[PDB]
RNA sequence: GUUAUCCGGAAUGAUUGGGCGUAAAGCGUCUGUAGGUGGCUUUUUAAGUCCGCCGUCAAAUCCCAGGGCUCAACCCUGGACAG
RNA sequence: AGGUGGUGCAUGGCUGUCGUCAGCUCGUGCCGUAAGGUGUUGGGUUAAGUCCCGCAACGAGCGCAACCCUCGUGUUUAGUUGC
């Protein structure tokens, strides 16, 4: 057993201080940001209104991992970080096609926002409004339909998208799931 | 590799047994067996299924390198949780469990850099040189430090499995657990939900004697999978 | 509410004086008459030669000891490149001027540059580093992380920034602070250093207040 | 560019495609005539339904394939899914 | 140049006030689709979010208290212009 003291320091050197070291690592995480909303919300006190920024923000490598992500400060940067993480955490796949589209049509269901989206064509580029649109699009979804029915809040709306797109089923494993050859099902 | 279990020392120690008939989770009612004057009677022939398949990720986990946690927070499982984990020679929680030690590492993590400090005050004698007030203060951040940071305080990282008591009380560290992306090994009587964890095996809540049973089978597990990994490295 | 000059508020505690003579009670205002002007020279010609030359110059503060023969200036300054580079050394330069003001008649004067070690560990040269960045119409929040972040790498224990006015240049005029680490204002024994600065806008007046935590 | 007219967006009259505890919306509650739907098994019939073949649904327009005015718009030939 | 001419709703500095009232917040996590919540609430106790127990929260910051002056008791030292 060696001395407490430099073995503790040990791990205190090895965890860094938040004072003593200054932050950017996130380009190595090989991610891009896309700030889609920033709105002031306000929480009421005697003295006045008490001011913070809301920001929603979907993270992708446009290569077919994304995520959406929520956050909340008092100014726009730290809530555009804050989101950044939060998104970070919360990421997850979106199944693609040779051709860089959905395997199927699809519906999608949170809160009070509906999302529709379906297969196209190679060469029709991405159709869509500004959430669902956003989060395809940094999803790297070359080709996709989509239309969101219901309400129109950005947030709910991301949401939906990826539960639509995370429900999406790949023709390999349906024909595992079934027991039958891709062949058969094909046809 | 094979583990010491037969249908003879299962029923020995007191495993098949649980809690009575009006405070069941009908969640559990494939895999139980019968009920015996409104007290429920588990099934031992998953239970040994659960227990093998469980001591076998267990040997596979110490083998390979990883760290490893123990959980309860009762009055008899916290004294034989203490010794457990000590002939494993792993980490553990007896003493009462604070929120956010696994989910929320960095405070937990300054915490036990200011216990460390503690540590050294104490051993050094430096605390007879204070008001009394000072000394009195500087004794509740030790004995607090002492209870919740008692079993832990040896490892620096994020730990990859935990292993727990009677998923019942337990819940901050199931919750926690689900949400890093560890496995849970636990212990579940008739009045507990199988989702919770991992590999849940069937076993006894009110008996010291079940806790003991299948926690030595299981820091067993834990001591050879330790020599597996004593050589491997 | 208002709080103290923490300056003020330790004196002869923690902090010393600037001006450490001493005068009998008629003489006083006339000695002090003579410390502000020979402040004002100072200040007037640094700022002279060189903002012409093109630089940040830190003057920290000025020490003046008057003995009953040499009158002693002692300027703590953050970067005199900008003094000591020029071919008229600004001891000798100004040792002329200054005492062309005060008088030569039973006292001379010793001018003594100090070199303040760490900068960024003072609020003066910190808030006119501001003042330059904000003359130059970069926006407040950029100017007041940079502070932060050459003063938390200059060894600072905890910092207060403070920025009031019309900030850029916006019609209603507010008040912006920062504060990082651990700032006690109440505790004496704690070494402050602050520091209120003025900056002259296309919109106006901006103040600057600056606070200081090296320990106790 | 402005104004007018129409469809769109509008899932805002909704078959595909909405709702009705509190947001607009369940008759005060039953009995019941027309009307609509209606359990299982075997046979029959073939009205719907389904498949093949024929007649026709004018030419011009729309769709596909060529041809002609230098190109295009426009014109011309041939052919067809729908329904 | 000079302006005690205009505008304190264009501003800096400085101050009053609620009130020397005990509050105000932040970081990481967790609960909520979200604005937000929790921590800061519950049982006690304080002059005090003072402090202790309990609690999905764990910590920190500015406040409070303390470190400052003056008046209370003693001891060592120094004795003129005071004794
Ligand atoms: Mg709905
Ligand atoms: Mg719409
Ligand atoms: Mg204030
Ligand atoms: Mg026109
Ligand atoms: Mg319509
Ligand atoms: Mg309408
Ligand atoms: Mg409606
Ligand atoms: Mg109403
Ligand atoms: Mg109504
Ligand atoms: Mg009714
Ligand atoms: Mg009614
Ligand atoms: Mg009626
Ligand atoms: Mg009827
Ligand atoms: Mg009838
Ligand atoms: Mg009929
Ligand atoms: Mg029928
Ligand atoms: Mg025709
Ligand atoms: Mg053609
Ligand atoms: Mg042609
Ligand atoms: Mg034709
Ligand atoms: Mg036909
Ligand atoms: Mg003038
Ligand atoms: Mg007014
Ligand atoms: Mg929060
Ligand atoms: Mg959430
Ligand atoms: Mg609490
Ligand atoms: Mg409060
Ligand atoms: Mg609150
Ligand atoms: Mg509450
Ligand atoms: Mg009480
Ligand atoms: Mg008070
Ligand atoms: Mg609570
Ligand atoms: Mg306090
Ligand atoms: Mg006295």
């Amino acid at each position: 057993l060696g001395n407490d003291v430099y073995a503790m320091d040990s791990k205190i050197k090895k965890a860094t201080g938040f004072g003593s070291k200054s932050k950017k690592e996130k380009i190595r995480d090989g991610f891009e940001e896309n700030v889609v909303q920033v709105r002031r919300v306000t929480k009421v006190v005697k003295g006045g209104k008490h001011m913070r920024f809301r920001a929603i923000v979907v993270v992708g490598d446009k290569k077919g991992q994304v995520g959406v992500g929520v956050g909340k400060a008092k100014e726009v940067v730290s809530a555009v970080q804050k989101a950044a993480v939060d998104a970070r955490r919360n990421i997850i796949t979106v199944p693609m096609t040779k051709y860089l589209t959905f395997p199927h049509r699809n519906e999608a269901d949170y809160g009070a926002a509906r999302v529709m989206l379906r297969p196209a064509a190679p060469g029709t580029g991405v159709i869509a409004g500004g959430a669902v649109r956003t989060v395809l699009e940094m999803a790297g979804v070359e080709n996709a339909l989509g239309k969101q029915l219901g309400s129109n809040n950005a947030l709910n709306n991301a949401r939906a998208t990826i539960v639509a797109v995370q429900t999406m089923r790949q023709f390999s494993d349906v024909a595992r799931d079934r027991g039958i050859p891709m062949e058969e099902l094909w046809k | 590799r094979y583990w010491n279990i037969n249908l003879e020392e299962m029923m020995e120690a007191g495993v098949h047994f649980g809690h009575g008939t009006r405070k069941w989770n009908p969640r559990m009612s494939p895999y139980i067996s019968a009920k015996c004057k409104g007290i429920h009677i588990i099934n031992l022939t998953r239970t040994a299924r659960f227990l093998s398949e469980a001591c076998d990720l267990v040997f596979d986990a110490s083998s390979r390198g990883k760290q490893f946690l123990i959980v309860g927070t009762k009055n008899k499982a916290a004294d034989s949780v203490a010794r457990a984990a000590i002939r494993a020679r792993c980490h553990y929680v007896n003493k009462k469990w604070l929120g956010g030690m696994l989910t929320n590492w960095s405070t937990t993590e300054t915490r036990l850099h200011k216990f460390r400090d503690l540590r050294m005050e104490q051993t050094a004698g430096r605390l007879a040189r204070l008001p009394k007030r000072d000394a009195a203060v500087v004794k509740r951040q030790l004995s607090h430090l002492q209870t919740y940071l008692g079993g832990i305080k040896y490892m620096t990282g994020l730990p990859d499995i935990v292993i727990i008591v009677d998923q019942q009380e337990e819940y901050t560290a199931l919750r926690e657990c689900i949400t890093l992306g560890i496995p849970t090994i636990c212990l579940i009587d008739t009045n507990c939900n199988p989702d919770l964890a991992d590999i849940s095996i069937p076993a006894n809540d009110d008996a010291i004697a079940s806790i003991r049973l299948i926690l030595t089978k299981l820091v067993f597990a834990i001591c050879e999978g330790r020599s597996s990994y004593i050589r491997n490295p | 509410g208002q709080k103290i000059n923490p300056l003020g508020f330790r004196l002869g505690t923690t902090q010393s004086h600037y001006s450490l003579w001493f005068s009998q009670p008629k003489n006083y205002a006339e000695g002090l008459q003579e410390d502000q002007k020979i402040r004002d020279c100072i200040k007037n010609y640094v700022q002279k030669n060189t903002k012409t030359s093109s630089g940040v110059e830190g003057i920290a503060r000025i020490e003046i000891q008057k003995r009953i023969d040499l009158i002693q200036v002692i300027i703590h300054m953050g970067f005199p490149k900008l003094l000591i580079e020029n071919r008229p050394q600004g001891v000798e330069d100004l040792k002329i001027n200054v005492q062309k003001e005060l008088n030569c008649v039973n006292r001379k004067l010793n001018i003594a540059i100090t070199r303040i070690a760490k900068p960024y560990g003072d609020p003066n040269i910190l808030a006119e580093f501001i003042a330059g960045q904000l003359k130059s119409r970069v926006s407040f929040r950029k100017a007041m992380k940079k502070a932060i972040e050459l003063t938390e790498q200059a060894d600072t224990k905890g910092i207060q920034i403070q920025i009031a006015g019309r900030i850029d240049g916006k019609e209603i005029a507010r008040i912006e602070w920062i504060r990082e680490g651990r700032v006690p204002l109440q505790t004496i024994r704690a070494k402050i250093d602050y520091c209120a600065y003025t900056v002259r806008t296309i919109y106006g007046v901006l103040g600057i207040k600056i606070w200081i935590f090296m320990g106790e």
